[PDB]
């Protein structure tokens, strides 16, 4: 199971 | 075999927020296309994961599909939650995102706001009716999956 | 009176 | 009126338009004030519209977290008064103070307990700032706290 696309951080 | 150039730039506009290039793309039968190359996430998931919030709306304004499912079973509300993008997650909400919806292996978008410690995702998740109990396939809650030391969403779920 | 900073909470 | 440098500087950081305040920030330019509205810098509009982008750049040249518009907000009152969690983050790293007071002596905590947002309270508190500080009205940042926000009341509490 990996992670969705995307990140927490805009910076 | 990959994406059409078109489909692939689409889904890049999303990823980056390029508001300007996903009009010209976006039409009703490329709007919900699929990164087949990646992990087949919309253009939705995309900009959702991203929050680009002017790429999420102009794309739900646009018949994106709140409950398209990547190849893991996620639909950008998990994306939204995973990353702690609450406004993302709220025009989804919005918009006839399902908050209860597992993935593969039954992880709901609470499961992974718990997980990743997004406090204010879980309380906008419950608020709107989201159900704690709910198990993933480890017989997991999303209060199992909240951190030690993280002693706050505890309470909270 | 005291008076909002600009800005907004949402984006949308 | 400001110059036209000068608004354009102003319109964009607001915008969010990144690629302009590139071509319009100088060490001259980069902390003037909007003078036909309430003195926000070019960081008070990033901060409070959430330009993440532009709030990044700004800090990198030369803009000033001390800053103080015609109420003596600083751009970390927008940040916390419009609930930006990663502005607020950016903004503390790069030094801005948590205890900052403005003319009315509400602090960013004060603005973040009325407008009701958790994680930046928490992260205020983390940081340093005074739950117990009060206003000029004898208000402290629990004082406003909108019941029942009871979560953010125990965390001030």
């Amino acid at each position: 199971r990996q992670s969705p696309d995307g990140q927490s951080f805009r910076s | 075999m990959g994406n059409s150039e078109a489909d692939r730039q689409l889904l890049e506009a999303a990823k980056a927020g390029d508001v300007e290039t996903v009009k010209k793309l976006c039409t009703v039968q490329s709007v919900n296309c699929r990164d087949i190359e990646g992990r087949q996430s919309t253009p939705l998931h995309f900009a959702a994961g991203y929050n680009r919030v002017s790429v999420v709306e102009y794309l739900l304004q646009h018949g994106a599909d709140v409950h398209a499912k990547d190849k893991g079973g996620l639909v950008p509300l998990h994306n939204a939650c995973s990353y702690g993008h609450y406004e993302v997650a709220e025009l989804l909400v919005k918009h006839g995102a399902v908050v209860n919806v597992a993935d593969l292996w039954k992880f709901t978008p609470l499961h992974e706001a718990a997980a990743k410690g997004k406090y204010e995702i879980c309380k906008l998740l419950l608020q709107h009716g989201a159900d704690p109990t709910k198990k993933n396939r480890d017989g997991n809650t999303p209060l199992d999956l909240v951190k030690d030391g993280d002693t706050d969403i505890q309470d909270l779920l």
